[PDB]
């Protein structure tokens, strides 16, 4: 545990931890939140313009909440959708049939994240293991490979929506050193 | 008549309501289906938050209006 | 040396900038470039902002490091 991107936070901006350690390291801004957010927004406002069918369009969707800033600090999938995608990576959904059906060893993967509306886990890979954190979570979970295939299974039964991060994510040395744990 | 509620999820709860329903009554709907305490339910409507003490014609809100509920639903 | 900037649309650009550059000097780079005015121009570099007078060498950004270039803060 030598440099690694270990930071602590409490009291909303969840995602600000979320996007923090995403990508294994930083490199995202508290900021930036309500900017990626209100990526959606740009486009869904010269979209909803032109494809205007009632008056609410250039009202609710000229001025949708949390993508022009939050009140509490906390974004839904609509920043992490477009963190991952301003870097070049996909997000492919793991908990819903019509995608779950590609059946892709999670070990394999980079990173995912799982929603249960109430909860959000963190989880990236590490070195040779898995490794869960939050800013509820001080203790990451250490998932082992056979643990990590039942662990998806079990987020799917229970509700967990799955997104995995597909690509090339630029790890930091947080991996490097965690070559040498078991 | 029936709005749309956008939670901090990636989720849109269509409950059925009245114009002269005040939030704060809406928010209690809302609870009975999420569970989420009606007090920390931050409802904001095209930007412009829902005051406990008006109605949904205050804003005016009609059918298949889409609403959005804002609050530290994460957690951690 | 060669870092970059990381857009909100997805785009980077190999952005050479000097040891000694400041910040409000590579936001001026960013101007042409983009044309985005340096006011209108926010500069991130792992959870911290970056400030126009203030030089990359105190920042310690590293040969070829990325940037994330930040302009949309408007809210209501």
């Amino acid at each position: 545990m030598e440099s690694i991107f270990h930071e602590k936070q409490e009291g909303s901006l969840c995602a600000q931890h979320c996007l923090n350690n995403l990508l294994q390291g930083e490199y995202f801004s508290p900021v930036e939140l309500s900017s990626i957010a209100h990526q959606l927004d740009e486009e869904e406002r010269m979209r909803m313009a032109e494809g205007g069918v009632t008056s609410e369009d250039y009202r609710t969707f000229l001025q949708q909440p949390s993508g022009n800033m939050d009140d509490s600090g906390f974004f839904s999938i609509q920043v992490i959708s477009n963190a991952l995608k301003v870097w070049g990576l996909e997000l492919i959904l793991f908990n819903s049939p019509e995608y779950q059906r590609l059946r892709i060893d999670p070990i394999n993967e980079r990173s995912f994240i799982c929603n249960y509306k109430e909860h959000w886990f963190t989880v990236r890979k590490l070195g040779k293991q898995w490794f869960n954190l939050n800013s509820l979570l001080t203790g990451p979970e250490l998932i082992s490979d056979t643990y990590l295939a039942l662990f998806l299974a079990q987020l799917q039964q229970e509700g967990y929506s799955i997104f995995v991060v597909k690509g090339d994510l630029p790890d930091c040395e947080a991996d490097q050193l965690l070559q040498m744990i078991r | 008549m029936q709005i749309f509620v956008k939670t901090l999820t990636g989720k849109t709860i269509t409950l059925e309501v009245e114009p002269s329903d005040t939030i704060e009554n809406v928010k209690a709907k809302i609870q009975d289906k999420e569970g989420i305490p009606p007090d920390q339910q931050r409802l904001i409507f095209a930007g412009k938050q829902l005051e406990d003490g008006r109605t949904l014609s205050d804003y005016n809100i009609q059918k298949e209006s889409t609403l959005h509920l804002v609050l530290r639903l994460r957690g951690g």
